[PDB]
């Protein structure tokens, strides 16, 4: 009996108790987040404990096998999985100290009241008011004043932490064979051991940096024509060559330009369009809304929906009666068990969402043959870019008017195209430089390159050169600016958005291809098409059993990331930026200083 | 008239595991093969070496009927030339089959909230097994070179496991009844007809 012979029988006995005991995980806490009850978090809490320490006592086992005598693809890919040690190579007490830390960072940032000078019984907290006085509002002051007061509140009492945290996630990952935490995270694109499709962990900062110089140009328009329309916003405020202020970006930490839309429109005579009067009008429900995107998915050539899936699913709010969670999430319950959680109200908006969830099931269901530990995406950002190509088709004009949504006495205009396609840009292309410095720096701290006395000096002038934006007044080394973010404080990987994003549009171009599309790629549509359905569907169905670089190759047919679909996509909303800045400075200058 | 009891195998209370499979001899009584059709729904009445038609002009030596229960994944292996878990360790047809498998879904008897761990099947056998086989030794399995001394550990495991049988599963995963009738013709005058 040869040693490969030992882990697939070990492997099968795994499989077999995995898929056994995750059910009942997965079926309390979807019964706990439907009904939300005392009882139901117990139960919660004893399946999760069961079920973590099923998989510790399996893991310990695991590490039983050499792992350098195995020729089987499959079966080295499922023990290096469930081999991984994780945080218990170190020490009881360090593991106590980071486990403290970390509950203290996330108890901290959720907490995180915040009084005012004006009443000391008159604090607004983050979720509600600060957000609405840091979005909606127009005042100079008032932002000035929250921008400050949150994250000098927050960022002074996290830094301690965040150095303890950031050496003890250090020794963690070099305990882990790893050089630093950094590369622990980098680590999920690396693929090795198959030739041709070999994948290193520092590839990814050189791909990331080539793609970004590409991309710099359209950002530096997009910047000079915000600064512009911000500078006519906020008179004797704005240097037209230095940088935007922080807190004019109508986000605590300028992480989308969405809410900037009403301040920048070319053309605000004409409105976008809006279906939810219609859908009004014809009375729509939860349940037509549910029915019409099946129907998108079938015609494409994928299966619809299973018998217990509108059975279990709830898409309608349950009311005041009881409490649930009104956040949309799609539950892959295993063994053929998948429903939708979701609070659909009759909106245009709802729309988009429930063929991003069915988009979500729909590659659940792709991959529900493969191996328990191979059931997921290629990597971390293929789900959301298959939900956003799914939602992306369906709301072009032409889909609306052949659903009967829109008139058919309606044209389009050249005065719309161009304001929609500046719309979905202050979302998508303004928030990949944020990204990228914000991963960046990450990385240079945990590489050690950034001393400890350079940490805010370092992050304020990097956020100068690459993001463009000037800092309102100076904050000492005492502050921890990085930290007010959920996902920095809260121990997360903050790369994903940026490879999802080119991955978007890959996709997209390629099924627009594979469909024979005739005009501009920003009024495709995938559906009536089978070809398109039966190239995906060949990705889908592959789940996490075989390089995402070999994938990548399937649907689009390149081996890396490309950034070519992106500036396709937003051609004429460049060109028409180019006709309007002829008498304007591009670029900014780091100099420059509001203080 | 004196009608054969095919009321005792389709319809009965429990079925027996699949490992330990359920079998009877019918002799001596007047074969009503329509009232196989009082069910009506059948996920499969496959037939092999005889017409689709039941043909109730033929007249054989006796009759067998082999019961049990399993998922819905795995009918497809009750067939002869079939590989697979159940196939090989647990039931096995000969590849001169003449017979009819019929299956149908159970959800609805088989299920239980909070799971049904009644129903369980042979994994490990350490050999294929020959046609009309049962097997039911209940001993534990050594995957290794150190022999095992009658507990499990490490390379040695309990060769037999659950189904664990929910509603709401997907017809995937769901029970599913099966009965497996074969015609002996083989010498002696013919006494089921
Ligand atoms: C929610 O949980 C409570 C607590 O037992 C129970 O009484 C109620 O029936 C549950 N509601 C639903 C819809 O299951
Ligand atoms: C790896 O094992 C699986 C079964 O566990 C088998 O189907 C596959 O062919 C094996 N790989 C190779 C390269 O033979
Ligand atoms: C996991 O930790 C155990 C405990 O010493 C060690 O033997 C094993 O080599 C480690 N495996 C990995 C992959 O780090
Ligand atoms: C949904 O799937 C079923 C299952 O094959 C099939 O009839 C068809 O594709 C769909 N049914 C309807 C009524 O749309
Ligand atoms: C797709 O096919 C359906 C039915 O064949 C048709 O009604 C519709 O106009 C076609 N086009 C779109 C964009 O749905
Ligand atoms: C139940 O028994 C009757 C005979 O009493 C039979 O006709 C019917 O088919 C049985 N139901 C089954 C086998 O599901
Ligand atoms: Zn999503």
């Amino acid at each position: 009996s040869t040693i490969e012979e030992q882990a697939k029988t070990f492997l099968d006995k795994f499989n077999h108790e995995a898929e056994d005991l995750f059910y009942q995980s997965s079926l309390a806490s979807w019964n706990y987040n439907t009904n939300i009850t005392e009882e139901n978090v117990q139960n919660m809490n004893n399946a999760g404990d069961k079920w973590s320490a099923f998989l510790k006592e399996q893991s310990t086992l695991a590490q039983m096998y050499p792992l350098q005598e195995i020729q089987n693809l499959t079966v080295k890919l499922q023990l290096q999985a469930l081999q991984q040690n994780g945080s218990s190579v170190l020490s009881e007490d360090k593991s106590k100290r980071l486990n403290t830390i970390l509950n203290t960072m996330s108890t901290i940032y959720s907490t995180g009241k915040v009084c005012n000078p004006d009443n000391p019984q008159e604090c607004l907290l983050l979720e509600p008011g600060l957000n609405e006085i840091m979005a909606n509002s127009l005042d100079y002051n008032e932002r000035l004043w929250a921008w400050e007061s949150w994250r000098s509140e927050v960022g002074k009492q996290l830094r301690p932490l965040y150095e303890e945290y950031v050496v003890l996630k250090n020794e963690m990952a070099r305990a882990n064979h790893y050089e630093d935490y950094g590369d622990y995270w980098r680590g999920d694109y690396e693929v090795n051991g198959v030739d041709g499709y070999d994948y290193s962990r520092g590839q990814l900062i050189e791909d990331v940096e080539h793609t970004f110089e590409e991309i710099k140009p359209l950002y530096e328009h997009l910047h000079a024509y915000v600064r512009a329309k911000l500078m006519n916003a906020y008179p004797s405020y704005i240097s037209p060559i230095g940088c935007l202020p922080a807190h004019l970006l109508g986000d605590m930490w300028g992480r989308f330009w969405t809410n900037l839309y009403s301040l920048t429109v070319p053309f605000g005579q004409k409105p976008n369009i809006d279906v939810t009067d219609a859908m009004v009008d014809q009375a729509w429900d939860a349940q037509r809304i549910f029915k019409e995107a099946e129907k998108f998915f079938v015609s494409v050539g994928l299966p619809n929906m299973t018998q217990g899936f509108w059975e279990n699913s709830m898409l309608t709010d349950p009311g005041n009666v009881q409490k649930a969670v009104c956040h949309p999430t799609a539950w892959d319950l295993g063994k053929g068990d998948f429903r939708i959680l979701m609070c659909t109200k009759v909106t245009m908006d709802d729309f988009l969402t429930a063929h991003h969830e069915m988009g979500h099931i729909q590659y659940d269901m792709a991959y529900a043959a493969q191996p328990f530990l191979l059931r997921n995406g290629a990597n971390e950002g293929f789900h959301e870019a298959v939900g956003e190509i799914m939602s992306l088709s369906a709301a072009t004009p032409k889909h609306l008017k052949s659903i009967g949504l829109l008139s058919p006495d309606f044209q389009e205009d050249n005065e719309t195209e161009i304001n929609f396609l500046l719309k979905q840009a202050l979302t998508i292309v303004g928030t990949l430089p944020f990204t990228y410095m914000l991963e960046k720096w990450r990385w240079m701290v945990f590489k050690g390159e950034i001393p400890k006395d350079q940490w805010m000096k370092k992050w304020w002038e990097m956020k100068r050169e690459i993001v463009g934006v000037v800092e309102p007044v100076p904050h000492d080394e005492t502050y921890c600016d990085p930290a007010s973010l959920f996902h920095v404080s809260n121990d997360y990987s903050f790369i994903r958005y940026y490879t999802r994003t080119l991955y978007q549009f890959q996709f997209q171009e390629a099924l627009c291809q594979a469909a024979k599309h005739e005009g501009p790629l920003h009024k495709c549509d995938i559906s009536n098409s089978t070809e398109a359905g039966q190239k995906l569907f060949n990705m889908l169905r592959l789940g996490k059993s075989e390089p995402w670089t070999l994938a990548l190759e399937n649907v689009v047919g390149a081996k890396n990331m490309n950034v070519r679909p992106l500036l396709n996509y937003f051609e004429p909303l460049f060109t028409w930026l180019k006709d309007q800045n002829k008498n304007s400075f591009v670029g900014w200058s780091t100099d420059w200083s509001p203080y | 008239t004196n009608l054969c009891p095919f009321d005792e195998v389709f319809n009965a209370t429990r079925f027996a595991s699949v490992y330990a499979w359920n079998r009877k001899r019918i002799s001596n009584c007047v074969a009503d093969y329509s009232v196989l059709y009082n069910f009506a729904p059948f996920f499969a009445f496959k037939c092999y070496g005889v017409s689709p038609t039941k043909l109730n002009d033929l007249c054989f030596t006796n009759v067998y009927a082999d019961s049990f229960v399993i998922r819905g994944n795995e009918v497809s292996q009750i067939a002869p030339g079939q590989t697979g878990n159940i196939a090989d360790y647990n039931y096995k047809l000969p590849d001169d089959f003449t017979g009819c498998v019929i299956a149908w879904n159970s959800n609805k008897l088989d299920s239980k909230v909070g799971g049904n761990y009644n129903y369980r099947y042979r994994l490990f056998r350490k050999s294929n097994l020959k046609p009309f086989e049962r097997d039911i030794s209940t001993e534990i399995y050594q995957a290794g070179n150190k022999p095992c001394n009658g507990v499990a550990g490490v390379n040695c495991y309990f060769p037999l496991q659950s189904y664990g049988f929910r509603p709401t599963y997907g017809v995937g995963h769901q029970p599913y009844r099966v009965v497996v009738l074969s015609f002996e013709l083989l010498h002696a005058p013919a006494t089921v007809c």
